[PDB]
């Protein structure tokens, strides 16, 4: 499970110089089935596309009607922050932290770092022995 | 009632002669339902409307009618199918039922009716034969 929080809505206009040649900045999740090769969303060759055409993330979507329940497919998820600058964030910013996690849930019948060596423990009975 | 020689058939009709008036007293103001087009002279709005009546056979008999309305493709700027947001088409609702002929003029869709014989084919646009 994808739990992510930092999940910007991208500012820019729908037809913006940035939402076009950021087809997947558009959505927090975008899934599409998977091909050979389908690695950048924006495109192979970047620099100077204008953003009208059919490539990349606006090419694996096509018409949007292609199934993509149980079969093989390519999850792209869209994160980050909206940066305001404060004067703290110069000459030399402090990190700003950013982070996403995918977590187990189902997959295991149960917690499966039980068996990791516990740096304590005391069972009820070892407790009573102490006295 | 004008003839034409790419086979288009025309009404051209001209209003002339003398308004109706109605007498409009000395400070009396025509108001807004007509003008004052000479002293004491009122002249009321008014409208002139004509019921142009057709009974078609176009190219034989079995005729119906339809609404023309000119649109813009439904898909978006940017989408696979409309890449640069130009395509439009023209939307023909052929009348099923007199309460579907009901209709008006409508300028946002530059409207136009057609009367068409819906039993023959154009051999080259594979429409039917029409006025
Ligand atoms: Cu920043």
């Amino acid at each position: 499970k994808l739990v992510s929080t930092q999940c910007p809505p991208l500012l820019a206009k729908e037809g913006s110089l940035v939402a076009k040649r950021a087809p997947w900045a558009s959505h927090s999740v975008n899934v599409v089935p998977y091909k050979d090769n389908r690695l950048y969303p924006s495109g192979d060759h970047v620099p100077q596309w204008s953003g009208d055409g059919v490539r990349g993330m606006r090419e694996w979507i096509g018409d949007g009607s292609e199934n993509i329940d149980n079969t093989d497919i390519l999850f792209f998820h869209t994160f980050g922050i909206t940066h305001f600058p404060a004067p703290e964030d110069f000459p030399l910013m402090p990190a700003e932290p950013i982070t996403l996690m995918l977590r187990p849930r189902h997959f295991f019948t149960e917690n499966p770092g039980l068996d990791i060596q516990p740096s304590y423990a005391m069972t009820t009975s070892e407790a009573k022995r102490a006295v | 009632w004008v003839f034409m020689q790419d086979g288009a058939i025309r009404l051209d009709i001209r209003l002339t002669g003398i308004l109706n008036t109605y007498i409009l007293g000395d400070d009396e103001e025509a108001g807004p339902w007509g003008t004052r087009v000479y002293p004491n002279v009122n002249a009321h709005n008014h409208q002139h409307l004509f019921s142009l009546r057709i009974d078609p056979r176009i190219d034989g008999d079995g005729n119906s009618a339809a609404a023309c309305d000119a649109k813009s493709s439904p898909y978006p700027l940017g989408s696979p199918e409309n890449m640069y947001g130009n395509a439009f088409y023209s939307e023909k609702t052929t009348f099923k039922t007199v309460k579907d002929s009901l209709t008006n003029y409508e300028s946002a869709t530059g409207r136009s009716w057609d009367i068409f014989n819906p039993n023959k084919v154009n051999p080259y646009s594979g429409k039917p034969p029409s006025y």
